[PDB]
């Protein structure tokens, strides 16, 4: 088999989520999701103004699995800046029914 | 056997082996010969010159003629199969029972060929006689075809089985 | 290799065997650029500079 | 233009040049370039390519 | 052993069951009950030879018998005793031995 | 996405549909491009980049290329993206008020372009059976050589019924498998103008010609009639090998003996480029030493490798009604 | 745990298809139709029903009246309907072979000639015991208990045949139990499965298999007991010579090529 | 046992039974049918001469007149194969129930009987699941390892596991075609290619 | 070959009629429990055990000859016993022959060492074996190999412990290896 | 994902009750389409195309029904006087395919290109294709994809790419007789035709991701195989990956076939002609034969001489000063010691020593454990 | 009974000196009871064990060495292993019978 | 311990010097070079899985 | 509780033959091709052995590894 020496020069190296909304969604939330980040581009906006505009904007749209991926990329764009604090939206949303 | 027993303990030691009914036990597929005559009537033409093929035999007294002779044909290749399925293992008499087994698989083959060609040949929708007859196979032959001790096709090369079942 | 008279009884063929052939033929890879097909113009002004 | 050129060549198993005339196994599985060497048709060796 | 006690009763207990059991094993109240019965060769004409040794009965399972030939349970008076004894005197050998 | 819509451009704006499908395939990426680098193109990307080479390809007859994309769309539910990005785009206006609901199928519906599509149906249905009509006389007409053939009488077409429900279902009685809606929603807005409102003829032409190529059932309900083969024997009076006794059909035979099926009688399906067909009979000897010693002299009569039923018929027509 | 086991395991797994294809076909109703006459079976392959459909076209066909013709067209409507039973037959056996790798193990070509449409169920000489039966027997002799006893009881307290009795759900595999999924040994399988209802009754075949385990400890521990005074007569005393160890490695010699002397 | 059942429903597939019936609606018209075994159609033919002169008799008369008859010779044949074998049956049946011990699922593995036959019907429907393909015979699916039974050939029995040299089945290694490594085979050499 | 221990516990759940699981342990004094479905063939008579015909065997050992096709499994204390007998089985050519590697000591938790063997080995107090001394081929000259005093078992016995605060026990302070030069150590 | 596959199985989904299911609403639809002078309803276009419907439904079942269709469904056409159609035509060569006679199905595309051209579709191409692939004739079936890239015009589907992508993998990996097959197997070579086959659907325009992804794993098999780039081309040849390789080969116990690490030490005498004996015969080259050219022949060597006897090729510790440096030892599987009897502890058998014929009999112990005891002797 | 008996004894005594079964010397030797002189040509008990040991060799299935594709369409034994559904059967039947070379 | 590794060189001795034999086998030009195109057992899991 | 007493039957048939070759049948073996040597010069700075039954008769083999060699019509 082959083994190389030197690692994966085009390796993605990191955590990959599969993001996979229907298009409509994703076109009606692109303004939004232009600041949350893409496939390997990642934009610097403070986390507080994604974490504002999902806390205020998730109610609105009514799918679950939207809101859920809509989440999950406010939590890969957190972590990517380190922010602790969005346990919370955790605590808000997912914990009454997930677990 | 009945009046007289082994003993308990060889018994005993004896339902230690737990027949197996894969291996162990006697193959369900033993050479019978209703089994061989069961075997050749499933084929289609066979079965089709039976049931409809032939005139109805309690019609006229020419089709009971017919079917007396095709079923003493296929009586006969049965037989001739069963025999060579008993006597498979040895090969100084496989070879001459194979040669009855040609001959009647010769004969009852000539058979359904005339009679197939005269069915055909005799003189419409919906599916009648001869469009069924028409939409069955070939009539691939029982002259040239491989079977043995089970009644069912080798599984071995055309060469192999053209020199098991040769003319000594 | 059926030829059990062969290096010892002097016997060295002339010509090297298909399947000998077939054997060194199957061994290595082919390189994908021998293949040189062509089927859109050529780039004037891209190919040229490309990347350092 | 050889006479008989289909039943020399392409039909025996000898091409013609072979004089194929223990006992051999009654019920045997013989490997495709062998066989029991009883008569022409079943050669020790056999030449007749299995392909078409 | 926790959960595989003794057993209190057996495969069939109740002959409410035995009539299902023998229904389902394959066979047609009818016909399987009709079909006459040889012992010996002969179908027990004369109503089973008139009185005979064994009982008028149509089912095998009331001819079943051990291996020995001893039939202890539901068996005859004087079979169950000799049953009893045979089995006596091999286990006495057995444990003399 | 908008590299590879670029130059799918590019490569239409050059007419290369071999490098069309190549940036295709090169969008589609395969296993290493698509989860090893985690490099692939945006959803609403690849739509467009399809649906432009859609838009070239079967505009030019390019069937094969055609029936390979509707298969990829079709293979991840591509078809309504025109309609999904047209409610996402109202719910850019509906997130700046309350309750963007979901995809409603009556949401769905809302829009536009659906409800001018389903009022357009019916022209598109008209246009078909009209273009189908022209297409088996024209078929009939050219296999007699001439004018009127059998052919072209009760052709695989239904007659369609005055009613909106009637029409609607037809496409799904006749074509049913290409998604006869969204092919009307894709026919309008040639290079950034639409066309119901604008010249209809055009329009109509575009669709019915897209369905007929992306149809597959469609391509088989309309073909031309060929000629019935004609299986062959060797000769039993073997002179050569590529001459053959042909099998002549009842149709064409005006007597002949009661004889039986074709492979019944033994018949062979054997063409080659030097081979002839012929019905043999020998020449019947005579009593004298010829016949006593000599061989007997064949005598083959050349036939027709084929027969045409439908100029047997249109001969038969007019010969019927001349008397 | 590797040959007998996984060995079983294919050979139960064809069984359950081929009894799931024996309901089907048990539950099923085949037409067939030759020029008018038209015939309904069941899957046992017994006549339901004879009809003629379009008597307006077929009444001039078959005209006095004729018989023969008749006659023969009945019977070439029924003889098609049998063949339709045999190739669904057939061919439900085709698929469980087709589908099942763990008989492809075994390279033997008789798997499939083994089971032709002649020696399968159900047969047309075994429907009277079956069709023929009253429901709470039908539902009986296919393995569904807890179903009879409650018909029974609601008897006490007061199309072909089968299709009452079994259901579409009943052709699932994960219903046959085991008494039902083999047909061959089904007294010896009635004894494992629990009498209230169709399923494995681990209970009984624990309490067998303890008990067989019982006997054959007692028989090992009296076995091992004679060899041990066997040996113990056989040689002098009870001790027992230890085994060289085999080693590659060297010896020393030196302490055996030391030895005093007086001087 | 099994070659005599075998043989007691193959000769009655062969066999064949004779029945008749007389219409009850006043026509004398009757029918005679010579019923087969499994194949249950062969010879059938209407007697017209024992109806009367007039016969006005109609089509669906004779169609239910046929009906009869072919469900009298049926039921005649399958009586007769019940007779046939019901004398071998109950023997067979005896045998079975009295002589459980001597067999696979009788005795002290009719606890393994019974886990096989659950463990088939289990995958069976994991099979369907997986779509009928015979889900990796040789247990490579699994995604988990404790997924993979006991039973499954994929868990290694060679001595050494992490020493080459002396995972070999017989006493010196063997090469297949070639010099292929048969003994130990490596993932890529082997495929399930057709 | 090998079985496991959830090979070994299914087998005791699940029996099956063809696979012979085999107490190969001698000193009947040690043994106390009984393996289920064992038959008791001692190692020390393995080897005229297996050459006795079917019945020769039969009436000696009270059960009949594994029939050389069928599976045996081999059970003793350790595994070691098991592996000797294996080898025995093999030899005779049987097809199937497993050794379960623990054994009885193992599946019931006891303590029992047959066939005691001392891992490490006695220092070596004589001198170099002459069975090791290697001379060329073609300069011939005396060579030493790696036996005797010296060699590859001696070396891993006075290898390092795995543990740290062990390992610290064997040396003493100021480094692990101080009796040679700084540069080689 | 193989066509050839779903034909083969769809027909044990009840083929033959759907196939006369089929023909019985073929005869239906014939009696309604008569009620639409004595022509009309033989020769019409609807006729033509229920009867390709009819060929198209009997494709997928039975092998009985397949074989019909040709000989039974086309000369009933014929007889009716039905005109064929080019859909009928490919539908008779893919039912002449599926049952792997292939002389008539390229007959009939010799007819259709002769009188009918112009006409031909690509279905024609892949059902030759299939056929070829099913009938074991490799050579015919790259013949054929050769004339379908040349034509360019049938343009070739991803299907009909699949299926002779599938049929040079087949042919890869069937295997040859013994005598090819001494060395390595010489049909892997196949599969180096598979980036001719790629580079020629770039040109073609076929796409690649359209194939089946089964298809796909072992085409990227074969490209990993026999499709090494220029630029790692310039690298491949160094010391530290051929010696990765070694290490590699050294980890799994397989260096048999490597030059470096493997030296031998065998070596094979001349033989002592009897035409003049006197001369005696010096080497003058040197080979590396593979031992299997010259092996002593079966009846002069001991029984398989694998089991029965292990063999291990050591080297001697004394001065050789000329011979065999390597011997080899050969030592029975089943030796043991002369004095293996005191040397092993003392056992019940001990005291049947030196009789042939000992009666074991009387030393059993089943004796005592069942009273029933007697002896078959 | 007695001839059948008789009978029985023959057959296996018979085999038994054609294969040369059974042990070549006494039970106890002086090195041990596996002790036999292979005599070149000759028949043993030794070497019908080792050929049925080299055949099968810890065999589960005769498809446990058909994970190699070459090894599986290797037609030495047979050609059954490669019939895998009714449709390749029956057309190998069909062929056959009409006597041409099989798929 | 494997028994194909084995001594490839000579025990340190004068002939290496004051012989002329080759301390290293000759390349083999027919020998193809070694590249890697294997599957490891994982890979060929996920890609069955 | 058993009942019946019945023999014992086996399907010892396995029909069947797999033959695969070991590494040993496939390890390589030195060969060379043989002529009627004619003799040996073995020659050094200053002492030549010199064993020549007749001269060369095709061609001539030359060694120099430990002792300078020619083998004449070896």
């Amino acid at each position: 088999p082959f083994q190389s020496n030197h690692s994966l020069v085009n390796k993605y190296r990191g955590v990959w989520i599969e993001f996979d909304m229907h298009p409509a969604f994703s076109v009606a939330l692109e303004p939004q999701l232009r600041k949350l980040p893409r496939g390997r581009t990642l934009p610097k906006t403070p986390a507080e103004e994604v974490i504002a505009d999902y806390t205020a904007l998730a109610p609105l749209v009514d799918d679950e699995k939207t809101r859920d991926l809509w989440l999950a990329k406010v939590f890969q764009h957190c972590a990517f800046q380190r922010c602790g604090g969005a346990m919370e939206l955790w605590e808000r949303y997912c914990h009454q029914r997930f677990t | 056997n009945d009046i007289y027993r082994h003993s308990f303990e060889d018994v005993q030691a004896c339902h230690t082996q737990r027949v197996t009914e894969r291996d162990r036990t006697m193959p369900p597929y033993l050479p019978t010969l209703p089994h061989f005559v069961a075997i050749i009537k499933k084929d289609p033409h066979i079965s089709f010159l039976l049931h409809i093929g032939l005139p109805d035999r309690n019609s006229s007294e020419e089709g009971s003629a017919k079917h007396k002779e095709l079923e003493k044909r296929i009586y006969y290749l049965a037989r001739a199969l069963y025999h060579t399925a008993l006597e498979y293992h040895n090969e100084t008499v496989r070879r001459v029972n194979r040669q009855k087994v040609n001959v009647a698989a010769s004969l009852l083959d000539n058979f359904v060929e005339q009679e197939w060609t005269t069915i055909l040949r005799d003189k419409d929708t919906q599916n009648d006689k001869k469009q069924l007859a028409r939409r069955l196979g070939r009539y691939m032959l029982f002259a040239n075809r491989s079977l043995d001790d089970t009644g069912f096709p080798t599984d071995a090369r055309a060469d192999d089985y053209t020199r098991w079942m040769a003319p000594p | 290799s059926h030829r059990r008279d062969y290096i010892r009884m002097g016997y060295i063929p002339r010509y090297t065997p298909w399947e000998w052939i077939a054997i060194q033929e199957a061994d290595q890879p082919l390189i994908a650029e021998q293949i040189r097909q062509d089927n859109i113009g050529t780039s004037y002004f891209f190919s040229l500079n490309r990347y350092w | 233009q050889l006479q008989a050129q289909d039943r020399i060549i392409c039909g025996t198993h000898g091409a013609g040049i072979v004089a194929h005339q223990a006992p051999a196994a009654d019920l045997s599985r013989t490997k495709p370039h062998e066989g029991t060497g009883t008569s022409e048709r079943d050669p020790y060796i056999r030449t007749l390519h299995n392909q078409r | 052993e926790r959960r595989a006690l003794w057993a209190e009763v057996g495969p069939i207990s109740d002959v409410g069951s035995a009539v299902t059991a023998w229904i389902r094993f394959g066979n047609d109240p009818v016909l399987h009950t009709a079909v006459p019965t040889m012992l010996g060769g002969k179908f027990r004409n004369q109503q089973r030879e008139k009185e005979s040794l064994l009982p008028n009965s149509s089912s095998p399972f009331a001819y079943v018998e051990d291996y020995m030939g001893t039939n202890l349970v539901f068996g005859s008076p004087v079979h169950a005793k000799e049953s009893a004894a045979v089995w006596a005197t091999y286990f006495e050998r057995r444990y003399a031995s | 996405g908008e590299v590879l819509h670029n130059l799918m451009r590019c490569a239409i704006a050059a007419r290369h549909r071999a490098r069309i499908m190549w940036v295709y395939n090169v969008m589609r990426g395969r296993f290493y491009e698509n989860v090893v680098v985690r490099a692939e193109v945006d959803l609403i990307w690849r739509y467009r980049i399809a649906m432009i080479a859609l838009e070239y390809l079967l505009d030019h007859e390019c069937a094969e290329e055609a029936a390979a994309i509707y298969s990829y769309l079709v293979e991840e539910e591509l078809l309504r993206c025109d309609v999904h990005v047209r409610v996402g785009l109202h719910m850019r206006e509906a997130i700046a008020a309350g309750k963007p609901i979901t995809l409603n199928n009556d949401v769905m519906n809302a829009t536009s372009l659906v409800r001018d599509a389903t009022a357009v149906a019916p022209e598109v249905a008209r246009e078909l059976q009209r273009r189908h009509a022209q297409t088996l006389q024209n078929n009939a007409v050219e296999a007699v050589g001439a004018g009127s053939a059998p052919w072209s009488i009760l052709g695989p077409l239904t007659a369609i019924g005055p009613t909106a429900e009637d029409t609607m279902v037809w496409l799904q009685q006749h074509y049913g498998d290409v998604d006869v809606m969204s092919i009307m929603r894709w026919a309008r807005f040639r290079k950034g103008k639409d066309l119901m409102a604008k010249d209809r003829p055009q329009y109509l032409a575009r669709a019915a010609a897209w369905i007929e190529l992306l149809s597959k059932r469609n391509r088989e309900m309309e073909e031309v009639p060929l000629t019935y083969m004609r299986k062959s024997k060797p000769l039993v009076l073997d002179t050569n090998s590529n001459v053959r006794v042909a099998w002549q059909t009842p149709l064409m035979r005006s007597g002949g003996p009661p004889r039986l099926l074709a492979r019944e009688e033994g018949y062979v399906f054997h063409h080659s480029n030097s081979s002839r067909f012929v019905e043999e009979t020998y020449r019947h000897p005579g009593e004298s030493l010829q016949s006593r010693y000599l061989a007997l002299q064949p005598l083959h009569t050349e036939v027709s490798a084929k027969e045409d039923f439908q100029r047997l018929y249109y001969q038969a027509q007019k010969h019927h009604k001349q008397q | 745990s590797f040959r007998y086991t996984n060995n079983l395991i294919g050979a139960l797994k064809h069984r359950l298809l081929l009894e799931s294809s024996y309901r089907e076909i048990a539950s099923r109703k085949f037409i067939g139709n030759c020029r008018g006459v038209e015939v309904v079976c069941s899957g046992y392959g017994t006549v339901l029903a004879v009809q003629l459909t379009d008597k307006a076209v077929w009444e001039s066909f078959y005209r006095s009246l004729d018989l023969d013709k008749l006659a023969e067209s009945i019977k070439t409507a029924l003889w098609d309907a049998t063949r339709k039973i045999r190739s669904a037959k057939e061919a439900a056996l085709h698929r469980s072979l087709s589908h099942n790798t763990r008989m492809r193990a075994s390279a033997d070509l008789k798997h499939w000639y083994e089971e032709d449409a002649n020696t399968l169920r159900p047969l047309a000489f075994e429907a009277l015991k079956h069709e023929a039966a009253t429901p709470w027997m039908q539902l009986v002799q296919h393995g569904k208990k807890e179903e009879a006893a409650a018909l029974l009881k609601e008897f006490e307290q007061k199309q072909p045949p089968l299709a009452s009795t079994l259901k579409a759900e009943d052709s699932n595999p994960a219903t046959i139990p085991i008494g039902s999924v083999h047909p061959l040994f089904t007294p010896a399988l009635v004894q494992i499965e629990e009498a209230g209802g169709g399923s494995v009754s681990n209970e009984a075949v624990c309490r067998a298999q303890l008990w067989e385990l019982s006997r054959d400890e007692q028989l090992f521990w009296e076995r091992v007991e004679l060899i041990r005074k066997g040996q113990v007569a056989s040689i002098g005393s009870s001790h027992k010579r230890g085994y060289a160890d085999e080693a590659a490695f060297a010896k020393d010699d030196t302490e055996e090529k030391v030895q005093l002397r007086f001087t | 046992y099994p070659a005599a059942v075998r043989y007691g429903v193959e000769l009655c597939t062969v066999l064949t039974a004779e029945g008749k019936f007389v219409d009850e609606r006043g026509s004398g018209l009757s029918a005679r049918c010579v019923v087969n075994g499994t194949g249950a159609a062969e010879s059938v033919v209407f007697d017209t001469a024992n109806c009367n002169g007039t016969n006005t008799t109609s089509v669906e008369d004779a169609l239910r007149v046929a009906h009869g008859a072919l469900r009298s010779a049926q039921d005649r044949h399958n009586t007769l194969a019940a007779f046939r074998l019901g004398p071998l049956s109950k023997q067979s049946q005896v045998l079975l129930f009295c002589g459980v011990n001597a067999y696979e699922f009788g005795g002290k593995y009719a606890r393994t009987y019974a886990y096989a036959f659950e463990k088939a019907k289990k995958e069976l429907e994991a099979t369907a699941a997986s779509g009928f393909m015979a889900p990796s015979l040789s247990h490579e699916d699994t995604e988990r390892l404790s997924d993979q039974p006991t039973t499954s050939p994929s868990v290694d029995r060679f001595a050494s596991t992490t020493h080459p040299e002396q995972r070999k089945a017989q006493f010196v290694p063997r090469v297949g075609p070639g010099s292929t490594p048969l003994e130990d085979p490596a993932a890529d050499q082997k495929s399930e290619w057709s | 070959h090998q079985v496991y221990l959830k090979d070994m516990l299914h087998l005791m759940r699940y029996p099956e009629p063809y696979t012979h699981i085999i107490d190969c342990r001698t000193s009947t004094q040690k043994m106390h429990r009984w393996v289920p479905h064992s038959l008791w063939l001692p190692r020390d008579e393995v080897e005229y055990a297996l050459q006795l015909s079917a019945d020769e065997f039969l009436d000696m050992y009270g059960f009949r000859k594994p029939d050389k096709s069928d599976d045996v499994i081999l059970l003793s204390h350790n595994g070691i016993y098991s592996e000797q007998a294996g080898w025995e089985w093999k030899k005779q050519f049987f097809q199937h022959v497993y050794n379960y590697r623990g054994g009885t000591n193992e599946l019931f938790g006891e303590s029992y060492s047959d066939m005691n063997v001392s891992d490490v080995l006695s220092p070596w107090k004589g001198p170099f074996p002459q069975s090791g001394v290697f001379v060329d081929k073609w300069s011939k000259r005396k060579v030493l190999t790696r036996t005797g005093p010296f060699d590859r078992q001696y070396e891993m016995q006075d290898f390092a412990l795995p543990d740290l605060e062990l390992e610290k026990a064997r040396h003493p302070e100021e480094g692990p290896r101080q009796n040679m030069p700084f540069g080689l150590q | 994902c193989d066509p050839a596959l779903t034909y083969k199985l769809l027909g044990d989904e009840n083929g033959e009750e759907r196939a006369q299911e089929a023909y019985r609403w073929f005869d239906l639809a014939l009696t309604s389409l008569a009620v639409d002078v004595p022509y009309l309803p033989q020769g019409t276009a609807a006729a033509s195309h229920i009867t390709n419907a009819l060929m198209r439904t009997l494709l997928t079942c039975g092998y009985t029904h397949v074989a019909a269709i040709p000989d039974s469904v086309y000369d009933r056409m014929g007889s009716m006087g039905i005109s064929p159609t080019i859909s009928t035509y490919e539908l008779v060569m893919l039912a002449l395919s599926l049952q792997g006679n292939m002389v008539e199905a390229e007959s009939i595309l010799s007819f259709l290109r002769s009188h009918h051209s112009e006409h031909i579709t690509v279905e024609s191409f892949n059902a030759l294709l299939l056929g070829h692939r099913e009938a074991r004739q490799f050579d015919c079936c790259d013949a054929i994809w050769q004339e379908l890239v040349d034509r360019r015009w049938p343009r070739a589907s991803p299907l009909t790419a699949e299926l002779y992508l599938r049929s040079i993998m087949d042919h890869a990996n069937t295997p040859t007789s013994e005598p090819l097959q001494s060395f390595a197997n010489i049909n892997v070579v196949e599969k180096k035709k598979v980036p001719l086959v790629l580079a020629q659907m770039d040109e073609l325009g076929v796409p690649r991701t359209h194939l089946s992804r089964v298809l796909m794993d072992e085409v990227e098999d074969s490209l990993r195989k026999f499709q090494t780039y220029r630029s790692r081309f310039y690298e491949w040849g160094r010391a530290v990956k051929q010696f990765d390789f070694i290490e590699f080969r050294r980890r799994n116990g397989w260096l048999y076939d490597l030059h470096l690490m493997k030296c031998t030490t065998k070596q094979v005498g001349p033989l002592r002609d009897f035409n003049d004996p006197d001369a005696v015969q010096g080497a003058v080259a040197t080979a590396e034969i593979p031992a299997f050219f010259n092996e002593r022949p079966a009846w002069e060597r001991p029984p398989l001489e694998e089991t029965l006897y292990v063999t291990t090729n050591k080297e001697r510790y004394d001065d050789v000063r000329g011979g065999d440096i390597y011997y080899d030892d050969t030592r029975g599987l089943h030796d043991r010691s002369p004095t293996w009897m005191n040397e092993v502890p003392e056992t019940r058998y001990d005291r049947l020593y030196g009789v042939n014929h000992p009666d074991i009999a009387k030393i059993g112990i089943r004796r005592h454990l069942n009273v029933e005891y007697v002896n078959r002797k | 009974r007695a001839s059948r008996t008789t009978a029985e004894q023959q057959r296996e005594e018979e085999r038994a000196q054609r294969f040369g079964l059974g042990r070549q010397g006494a039970l106890v030797q002086d090195g041990g009871p596996d002790q036999r002189t292979l005599k070149k040509h000759t028949n043993d008990e030794r070497i019908v064990d080792a050929m049925l040991f080299q055949q099968n060799a810890y065999r589960k299935t005769p498809t446990d060495e058909h994970w190699n594709p070459y090894i599986r369409r290797s037609t030495e034994n047979g050609v059954g292993h490669l019939l895998q559904n009714k449709f390749d059967i029956m057309r190998r039947e069909d062929r056959l019978s009409k006597g041409e070379q099989d798929l | 311990m494997l028994s194909q590794n084995v001594a490839k060189t000579t025990v340190p001795s004068y002939y290496m010097i004051r012989t002329n034999l080759p301390h290293r086998k000759p390349q083999n030009q027919w020998e193809g070079v070694y590249y890697y195109s294997g599957i490891t057992k994982r890979q060929r899991h996920l890609i069955l899985l | 509780m058993f009942l019946i007493h019945f023999v014992h039957y086996k399907t010892i048939l396995q029909k069947y033959t797999f033959k695969f070759k070991h590494i040993f049948l496939s390890i390589d073996k030195y060969n060379s091709l043989f002529f009627n040597i004619s003799g040996i010069l073995i020659w050094l700075n200053i002492i030549h052995i010199n064993i020549i039954l007749i001269k060369y008769s095709f061609f001539i083999l030359i060694n120099n590894f430990e002792y300078l060699i020619i083998l004449i019509s070896t």
